[PDB]
């Protein structure tokens, strides 16, 4: 939430200009947009119709650069490192932060070995230095680092923009949660009604006990 | 008396101008009351000869009036800086400089007492708060120092934040802070590896407790920039004095930064955060979207 | 003379604070910090434990002091054993009267 | 109506003071109304007092057979269960607090005193009755509120209780019944000696229009707390006491059974065992509900 | 009767109304029965009686060595004085059992602090072969005093600690089955008596 | 209006403060107007106590205070008297600010606010709105914070808004529900109903968010990607604990409670076994 | 008699249910009065109990064997030979008895599957009761040759010293599975109701 | 008979189980395989039994034994539940004659199956101890059919019809468990015979005691010299007189002297063989070796194979390994062995009581206790309504 409004102010300026730039002016625009060390969501610029007609011209490299930042990773960049333009150190640093977010989306305890492969570091100290000064202190995530088990827990992590093929899963995930909440309603209700039925049946049954002996007492007296 | 001192200080002033502050201190020594005391104190403080002058200023402070444009408070603050050299009066001094900070912003004569003096006092007040240790009141005045002001423009901002917000202070940054810290060469005392070294490593170890859960002794040397044996020594007494919370082991050579609660209580925190985020989505959209 | 009394009170005072923030202190480590031969360190350490001043135990094989760990819920586990034993006696007596 | 409980009327209050109809029969008062603010203040202070007793005073008016309690305040007196009439230590505090509060909004006289028995009952001890005897002797309207801060957390509700002391010699020819309470074995002796000296009174809860509106809005933001909370958090030593305390009662019952041979320490013990186990199982039921609803499954 | 250790030593020390006998025995029998605190109170904190203990410097030195974990020296001194000690009626009547008790006390005090006691060291420490000390340890542990298990491969005495929680679960479940079977046997036994009374 | 607070501290309110302020306004108005058109809704004043650790400002209790009408400020003699008395009972709470009843803070309060900077230099100003409105859906209170600016050279201490959370203990929870929904059941139904009502409130919000997303899926609903990011961040933490460490402890507690239940039943059976056997002995006498 | 269910189970390779089929059918066969001491699949009945580990009942059944049919057919004598090793816990001797008198076409497979099951059961004992075992005794208990025993164990992870001819035992790994009970609130409610009378 | 001719029509006509048939039964109370052969089987009910009883009234056997036994099997299997339920002593007399037919014709297993079916239908409640229970137990035990006769043995029997039938049910039921390797239940049934009210000594009481001691040694591992308190006064005063040789075996087992146990069995082999106990006693001979090794578990942590053999006086190395391997199979010990050093390591119980499996074990035990309370409650109501109880307390 706290990270949302920080992008919100910058997004409005970005979308306002991007809605009006000519074909060439988007070139420098995308470079700074992916390099600002606050902006992590870019699909709003992607959804803006001006970039739709840019696909096809000589600036097509810029669009694929945006798509990588919209939904992509370091492993994806290395495979297609030829066509994509050379990135300044600031751009690379931003995408390394996005690496943790994607892995933190489908997991909560991140093993060390997975992190070294994706982030391309050498020893434990280099990896831990990156996490402290670029992930937790930036406010992107909030966790704790362990050294004996070599794992990094990620309780809170800001989500990323949806790649094509996630909204359908969101509805199923939400609907499944709704059904579990709903099925817990009648399940609770049945337990309460079960207590009433057993209590009433018992009190009627014990009532037949003393009435049985009350007749017995007077019969033999 | 006063007439002899004025004539002697006139010769002292000429000596002080011509790189003879040592001769100026001897000659001068040998809010009208405050002004006379401040003139002797200022030369004494500048040449670090406040002996026999701080008491004289204090003796005249009883009869010292206020009048108009009293710079005696600044001289007392400078005297407090000499007090803060050894008596560690920075806690009172830092609040004093804040008084002479942009808090008292007005015409105030010229820019030497309303533009530059406040900026220097603001910078000085920040440094003194850092020098003091512990200080729940020091934490309290740290809040208002970071609280807007011009500190964001100030050059010491990085340190201030890293101090205010418990953050790991890297060795290269603390060297610059100590390097610039040369007010009277008493603050940077070399007495038993200084006190800033003991103060900085205390703070860096304090910030690492929240950030970690356990750490081997070998990696406690890379950060904190010290040999593992020394790091084990300071970590021992810090726990002994009930500063941080944790335990120490040697077979694996690790320190368990516990400072937490049971996983059931940790589980409850996740649930509370889970429900809290649910409310903000509805509240954020209902208020803004519609 | 009074040296024997004078020596001990200084020795145990520093030793008690030395091992306070430690779960497993090393026997050679105590010798080097206190500048005392390891033999006397061992003799002082065992004598302190027999007086219940120290809480843990010492590893003769590996030269370590296994300080007692944090005590989990034990009175609850102690009480149920007393609850169990009393329930054993009452149930046996109740049944054994019809004969 | 909702605001008519207020307005201490001095010209009306003095009317009940002169008639003094409570001198003849001790059974005059049969109702104790308690305001919303007072109960909240008493509970917080008692809960924050730990395992040691506390003490305090409350102020209120009176009307007919009901003793209304408006507000309460604390008093730094230690060991109210040991020293009888222990309020004399802060007598200067009582004078200053009442005098200072009279200027702004406070007008009601001090009515009674309250303490907090920490987890062994909601009753009046032999020391407690003696203190109330002197206070009732001097000031005729005098209550004694006893609240339990541990069992309040434990099962589901506040363990409040109000009492009024009978005059010496007056033997009540009614023998009223009372609800059974679990008493630790180190406090039963005091209860047995003093049982027909403190008749109880009914307790209700009223509030004002503004108070009722805030509480309704306040409760609607409590569903988060009702879920993300485990009351069985520090109850590891508290539960150990009763389980241990149940042993000697069983041991005494077994020893008494062989010598001879509600039912003597057999049905009561069963009630105590159920009164301990059910609350723990009730806490377990909440954990299972939270388990399925949140820890559902990956996909 | 009159063959106790702690009470007998207390009575011998507390003489209402010779001097060598008072100096002898006393703490020797007390150490066989009294614990560390009681022995310390009755010897070290007994300056009134320690004045008599000064007349017997060897006995006081042996008591201190026992208190200072010097089992070898005091054991050797007692062995040297064993012939002389058991020649004064009071010890001549019963000396072997007293010495046996001091030995057992020495073992239990030895194994108390350590967790990983080495039996090889105790062999020459107590001047006994490894097999003999092994048999003594079997005798002690079978009496459930030295709570430990003897590893017979590398000659290490690994101390034994209980888990309580796991022990409690085993004990409770066993109790329930015993109660369950007895109650079922209760019903059958009651009906047989009912049938007989009808006849 | 008042901008957000840049201090970074977090404020944790307590319900005690809520009930104290409302009662103070009730007593004054109910007596100013003839109890047997209450001029203009009157106002009260007082101070709030509480401790501060790290970057958290916590408020626990408060006391009233007479407003001096002569100099239009707060008299110091009464403040000292009240402060001394509270320090004896509460030895760890210091003054953190002042309270008043009203709708919106004005610049006149700034002159008063400047007086309280002597103690706790940067205090807070809790304001309560007593206007009874049924259309509101939150507690009518705003917590303001002292802000030193340099706007146009003049200091111009401007009040700014801060975010607060109503943090409460479990003990306060029990009393609140006892008084709010005062009884005009047994024990099992009462316990389950509390959880039952909470889940019902939870279920409604999940449905409400569901309708908006499904409308986004097929309906018009112009895309709002901002809510999508927060939804995914919300959705990536559902399994809560999801660890073998938690499972071992959770199943540990489950078996511990069953063990007490097993022993509790046997005590009940033993009690039930007792008296029946004496009924057998008094009928089929063994002495025969 | 109507031996079809016995024949059907053998045809369907229902060796687990073979033992239960004969005893149920035998009671009905004896009740009516049809002679069975010389018609009943007596050899098959004995071997069926060995598969499901009821060697005790096989002993009484063999005690009820007609004396003539013992001297008539060698299959029943050979079938009881395996049982003698199982009763006496001769782990290595079972393989000798299994590879003995040539089994007819009927018991074909019904013996091979049982022999395969014995090896699987024997392996579990070795995994849970051994740490270091020589390859010589490994071949004896598991059954096959030294070269085959060495090859088989290394496919399960058991590593073997090539100098002293001994294999070191490990407990392989474990699984996770799941619980999926969902019957938790119902049971808890029952205990609460019964607890408070 | 003249009424029998109308009864045949009434069998397929005037049914009225509790009316017409009731009247018919009353009339009967107050053929020659020709008219009965033309009668019905299920509809006849008491009529079929009356014809069967009259036809079997003769003392004819052998040839008549074979014919009626096959015929009775058809009637028993094809018997209506209601007709069998209302059947008095008449029914059990038919089943008693059926057994005698089998024991004389040939193998007792020939009619074991049909006899067991009668118990299933005639039993009204699972708590009813029918007089037919000892009847089928004797047949299955003698016919070498331990597996088949164990299905009847239950644990919900609380009602006693004939006191002799309870002793025979428990005694024969115990013998089934011992031969079937079911020592857990074998103790329970045999425990009730000794702990039963009896004025004087009985033959069954002594025979149950002898089996109890040996079974206790095999399973428990000790001999308690004191009889349980909940026992008849006659048993306490006199029970050792006839258990002399058996008592000495237990004392030797408690000590641990293998030589005395190995010599006492051979020395007094005559007495033990007489009571058909020698087969079971030898099972207790090899139980000492398993017990002594179990004692070392709570005394060591790692021991060598050679030392184990010397301590228990067993033999060579392979003997010690073989005993350990068998113990691990049963579950009486948790150990691991190695052959580099020839040593045995005594592990601890892997059970943690922190698994979902323990929940089901705990839950089943909880549910059993709940059912136990109901039985106690039902006892209370019947006694509270007993007219004798009110009179004495009144
Ligand atoms: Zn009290």
């Amino acid at each position: 939430m706290d990270i949302e409004q920080k992008q919100a102010e910058i997004i409005d300026q970005l979308v306002k200009r991007a809605s009006t730039c000519k074909s060439e002016a988007l070139g420098p625009l995308i470079i700074e947009a992916t390099s600002h060390p606050s902006l992590f969501a870019f699909s709003e610029i992607l959804a803006l119709p001006n970039v739709a007609q840019l696909e096809g011209t000589t600036d097509s490299v810029y669009l694929d650069l945006l798509r990588l930042f919209a939904h992509g990773t370091w492993g994806d960049y290395k495979c297609n490192a030829t066509r994509l333009p050379h990135l300044s150190p600031d751009q690379i640093l931003k995408l390394k932060q996005l690496t943790v977010l994607t892995l933190a989306e489908s997991n909560k305890v991140l093993p060390y070995d997975t992190l070294m492969v994706e982030l391309d570091v050498s020893n434990v100290r280099e990896l831990e230095d990156f996490l402290i000064n670029e992930c937790m202190y930036a406010g992107i995530v909030r966790g704790k680092l362990d050294q004996l088990k070599r794992c990094f827990e990620v309780p809170f992590a800001a989500g990323r923009d949806l790649r094509p093929g996630q909204l359908g899963n969101m509805l199923h995930t939400l609907s499944n949660w709704l059904n579990t909440s709903e099925n817990l309603l009648i399940s609770i209700q049945d337990k309460i009604k079960w207590a009433d039925n057993m209590s009433e049946m018992d009190k009627k049954h014990r009532k037949e006990a003393e009435e049985g002996v009350e007749e017995v007492k007077k019969s033999l007296s | 008396e006063e007439q002899a001192l004025v004539i002697r200080e006139k010769l002292a002033g000429l000596y002080e101008s011509e790189q003879e502050w040592s001769k100026a201190a001897q000659m001068l020594s040998g809010n009208f009351k405050l002004s006379k005391c401040i003139q002797i104190a200022r030369l004494y403080l500048e040449d670090d000869d406040a002996v026999n002058a701080e008491a004289f200023i204090n003796k005249a402070s009883f009869l010292v009036s206020n009048s108009q444009n009293e710079v005696l408070n600044l001289q007392y603050k400078v005297c407090y800086a000499r007090i803060l050299d050894m008596k560690r009066k920075f806690l009172e001094a830092a609040l004093r400089y804040y008084g002479i900070s942009q808090i008292e912003q007005r015409q105030i004569g010229d820019e030497e007492i309303d533009e530059n003096a406040l900026e220097q006092a603001l910078s000085a007040a920040v440094t003194c708060t850092i020098l003091a240790g512990a200080g729940p009141q020091r934490s309290r005045v740290l809040a208002t120092l970071y609280k807007d002001e011009r500190c964001s423009k100030l050059k010491i901002y990085p340190i201030l934040q890293k101090v205010y917000l418990e953050r790991i202070l890297r060795r290269p940054e603390i060297d610059a802070f100590s390097e610039e810290l040369r007010p009277h060469q008493k603050a940077s005392l070399p007495d038993k590896s200084t006190v800033l070294d003991r103060a900085m490593i205390e703070h860096n170890l304090l910030s690492a407790s929240k950030l970690y859960t356990n750490i081997r002794f070998d990696e406690l040397g890379t950060l904190l920039a010290i040999d593992p044996r020394k790091a084990e020594k300071i970590a021992a007494n810090m726990i002994g004095q009930d500063r941080m919370r944790g335990s120490i082991d040697q077979e694996e050579a690790v320190i368990h930064f516990e400072d937490d609660v049971e996983e059931l209580q940790q589980w409850d925190q996740q649930i509370s955060g889970l429900c809290q985020a649910l409310n903000d989505i509805l509240d954020g959209m209902a208020k803004k979207g519609m | 003379n009074y040296m024997e009394d004078l020596l001990k009170k200084v020795r145990t005072q520093v030793l008690l604070k030395l091992i306070k923030p430690y779960t497993k202190i090393g026997i050679p480590f105590i010798s080097k910090e206190l500048n005392v031969p390891e033999t006397d360190v061992t003799e002082l350490l065992v004598s302190l434990i027999l007086d219940s001043r120290i809480d843990g135990h010492i590893d003769e094989m590996n030269r370590y002091l296994l300080r007692g760990d944090s005590g989990n819920g034990r009175k609850l586990h102690k009480a149920v054993d007393k609850w169990n034993s009393q329930l054993k006696s009452l149930s046996s007596n109740i049944t054994s009267r019809v004969c | 109506t909702s605001d008519n409980i207020f307005y201490y009327d001095d010209t009306s209050q003095t009317r009940f003071q002169q008639e003094k109809p409570w001198e003849n029969d001790p059974h005059y008062f049969k109702r104790v109304k308690i305001s919303a603010l007072a109960l909240l203040k008493m509970v917080v202070h008692a809960r924050s007092g730990g395992t040691i007793e506390i003490m305090g005073l409350m102020q209120g008016k009176t009307d007919g057979d009901t003793i209304i309690v408006m507000d309460a305040f604390a008093l730094p007196v230690e060991g109210t269960e040991t020293r009888v009439n222990a309020q004399d230590d802060a007598y200067e505090y009582m004078v200053e607090y009442s005098q200072t509060n009279k200027l702004a909004g406070r007008l009601e006289n001090v009515v009674g005193w309250y303490h907090s028995h920490p987890g062994y009952g909601c009753w009046l001890s032999g020391i407690d009755v003696s203190t109330q005897r002197l206070n009732q002797q001097h000031q005729e309207p005098f209550l004694a509120v006893v609240i339990d801060p541990t069992r309040t957390v434990s099962a589901g509700k506040v363990e409040i209780g109000a009492f009024r002391t009978y005059s010496k010699g007056y033997k009540p020819p009614d023998e009223p019944v009372s609800e059974y309470q679990t008493i630790p074995l180190n406090k039963i002796e005091d209860f047995g000696v003093h049982c027909k000296q403190y008749y109880s009174l009914d307790v209700t809860y009223f509030k004002s229009s503004l108070d009722s509106h805030l509480l309704d809005l306040l409760w609607n933001k409590y569903w988060v707390n009702t879920l993300s909370s485990s009351p069985l958090l520090g109850n590891g030593d508290y539960v150990a006491g009763q389980i241990s305390d149940l042993a000697e009662k069983l041991e005494q019952a077994e020893s008494h059974l062989v010598q001879s041979r509600d039912e003597s320490q057999l049905t009561k013990i069963t009630r105590d065992s159920a009164k301990i186990t059910v609350e723990q199982v009730h806490g377990l039921m909440s954990q299972v509900i939270k388990d399925e609803l949140f820890n559902s499954m990956r996909q | 009767e009159l063959k106790k250790y702690k009470l007998a030593a207390r009575k011998f020390l507390d003489v209402n109304p010779a001097p060598q006998d008072i100096a002898t025995y006393g703490g020797l029998c007390a150490l066989a029965s009294f614990d560390r605190s009681e022995l310390k109170q009755k010897v070290i904190d007994n300056i009134n009686f320690r004045n008599f203990l000064e007349l017997v410097p060897d006995v006081r030195e042996l008591i201190n060595d026992f208190y200072s974990s010097r089992y070898a020296s005091c054991l050797e001194y007692l062995a040297s004085l064993k012939s002389n000690l058991l020649l004064d009626i009071h010890l001549h009547d019963h000396v072997d059992t007293l010495y046996d008790q001091i030995r057992k006390k020495a073992l239990i005090q030895y194994t108390l602090p350590f967790v990983s006691v080495d039996l090889s060291r105790m062999a020459d420490a107590f001047k006994t072969s490894v097999s003999g000390l092994e048999k003594e340890l079997e005798a002690l542990i079978t009496d459930n005093q030295i709570q430990a298990r003897i590893d017979s491969h590398n000659k290490i005495l690994y101390a034994r600690h209980a888990d309580q929680r796991n022990a409690t679960f085993q004990k409770v479940l066993q109790m329930g089955n015993e109660f369950d079977r007895d109650v079922r046997a209760m019903l059958l036994r009651a009906n047989l008596l009912k049938h007989e009374y009808h006849a | 209006m008042a901008p957000s607070s840049s201090s970074g501290l977090t404020f944790k309110l307590h319900p005690l403060v809520m009930l104290n302020i409302s009662d103070h306004f009730t007593r004054v108005k109910t007596q100013l107007n003839p109890p047997a058109m209450l001029l203009q809704n009157p106002r009260v004043y007082g101070c709030v106590i509480g401790l501060q650790r790290g970057r958290t400002v916590e408020i626990f209790n408060s006391f009233e205070l007479i407003f001096d009408p002569a100099l239009d400020t707060l008299d110091r003699s009464f403040l000292e008297k009240k402060q001394e008395l509270y320090k004896k009972v509460f030895p760890d709470f210091y003054v953190l600010g002042w309270y008043s009843t009203g709708s919106d803070a004005t610049e006149s309060d700034m002159h008063i606010h400047k007086a309280l900077m002597d103690i706790n230099e940067s205090p807070v100003y809790v304001l309560l709105n007593p206007a009874i409105n049924h259309a509101q859906k939150d507690l009518p209170v705003t917590i303001y914070e002292s802000e030193f600016h340099v706007i146009d050279g003049i200091p111009q201490s401007i009040f700014v808004h801060t975010s607060y959370t109503i943090e409460t203990v479990e003990a306060e929870r029990i009393s609140v529900d006892h008084v709010a929904h005062l009884k005009p059941a047994t024990q099992l139904a009462a316990h389950l109903t509390g959880i039952h009502s909470a889940i019902k409130m939870l279920n409604s919000r999940i449905r409400v968010l569901y309708q908006h997303i499904v409308a986004m899926q097929k309906g018009d609903k112009p895309c709002e990607n901002s809510v999508l990011r927060q939804v995914s961040s919300l959705l990536r933490s559902l399994p809560a604990a999801e660890s073998e460490k938690f499972n071992e402890n959770f199943l540990m507690e489950y078996n511990d409670k069953l063990l007490m239940s097993y022993l509790a039943m046997i005590t009940n059976c033993t009690s039930n076994m007792n008296e029946v056997v004496d009924k057998f002995n008094t009928a089929y006498d063994k002495h025969s | 008699m109507d031996l079809s269910p016995v024949k059907e189970a053998l045809a369907a390779k229902s060796f687990d249910k073979i033992a239960d089929i004969c005893d149920t059918l035998m009671l009905q066969v004896a009740s009516e009065g049809i002679e069975y001491h010389d018609d009943w699949p007596y050899a098959i009945h004995l071997l069926g109990y060995f598969y499901v580990d009821d060697c005790d009942s096989a002993r009484f059944l063999w005690k009820r064997i007609p004396t003539a049919i013992k001297e008539r057919k060698p299959e029943v004598v050979a079938a009881w030979g395996i049982g003698q090793k199982l009763w006496t816990h001769d782990y290595a001797g079972v393989y000798e008895a299994i590879r003995g008198y040539d089994w007819s076409q009927e018991a074909k497979d019904m013996v091979a599957a049982f022999s395969d099951l014995y090896t699987k059961r024997m392996f579990q004992l070795l995994l849970s009761a051994y740490s270091t075992i020589t390859i010589h005794d490994l071949a004896l208990f598991l059954g096959m040759t030294e070269d085959d025993a060495t090859t088989y164990v290394v496919e399960n992870g058991w590593t073997v010293d090539a100098a002293s001819q001994m294999a070191s035992v490990k407990k392989q790994a474990v699984k996770r599975e799941q619980k999926v009970d969902s019957s938790k609130l119902q049971r808890l409610t029952e205990y609460v109701f019964h607890l408070e009378h | 008979v003249n009424s029998v001719e109308a009864v045949i029509t009434s069998i397929q006509g005037l049914s009225g189980s509790p009316e017409d048939l009731s009247a018919l039964h009353d009339l009967l109370r107050g053929v020659n395989f020709s008219t009965l052969d033309q009668l019905d089987a299920s509809k006849h009910s008491l009529g079929y039994l009356y014809f069967l009883e009259v036809l079997t009234c003769g003392p004819v056997s052998k040839e008549k034994a074979a014919y009626e036994i096959p015929i009775i099997a058809r009637f028993i299997n094809s018997c209506d539940a209601g007709q069998i339920r209302l059947a008095s002593y008449k029914f059990v007399s038919l089943c008693k004659i059926l057994k005698d037919h089998v024991i004389a014709l040939g193998d007792p297993l020939r009619g074991v199956g049909p006899l067991l079916n009668a118990v299933q239908k005639l039993q009204v409640s699972s708590k009813r101890l029918t007089a037919l229970h000892p009847d089928v137990l004797q047949l299955c035990l003698q016919a070498k059919s331990y597996k088949s006769g164990f299905s009847i043995l239950s644990d919900d029997i609380v009602e006693i019809d004939q006191p002799r039938d309870f002793f025979l049910y428990s005694y024969y039921g115990g013998m089934i468990c011992i031969g079937l390797k079911r020592f857990q239940k074998a103790l329970e049934l045999l425990y009730n015979v000794v702990t039963a009210p009896m004025h004087q000594v009985n033959a069954i009481a002594l025979e149950a005691y002898k089996k109890y001691i040996l079974v206790s040694l095999i399973h428990n591992g000790q001999f308690t010299n004191t009889l349980p308190k909940c026992a008849s006064t006659a048993a306490q005063r006199s029970f050792k007189n006839y258990t002399g040789p058996y008592i000495e075996l237990g004392n030797c087992y408690n000590d641990g002297k293998i030589g005395e146990l190995e010599a006492l069995v051979v020395a007094r082999n005559a007495e033990f063989e007489e009571d058909k106990n020698l087969g079971l006693v030898k099972q207790a001979v090899s139980s000492l070796y398993k017990r002594n090794i179990l004692r070392l578990t709570q005394k060591y942590l790692t021991l060598s194979l050679q030392d184990i053999a010397n301590m228990v006086q067993l033999g060579n190395a392979k003997e010690a390994e073989m005993h350990v391997l068998q113990m691990i199979q049963d579950g009486q010990i948790h150990a691991l062995i190695n052959q580099k050093d020839g040593m045995v390591r005594f592990l601890e119980d892997p059970e943690q009581y922190k698994s979902s499996e323990m929940i089901e074990i705990m839950d089943s035990v909880i549910q059993r206790t709940i059912g136990l309370s109901k039985n106690l409650l039902a006892m209370d109501e019947s006694l509270s309504c007993d007219p004798l109880y009110l009179g004495k307390v009144g």
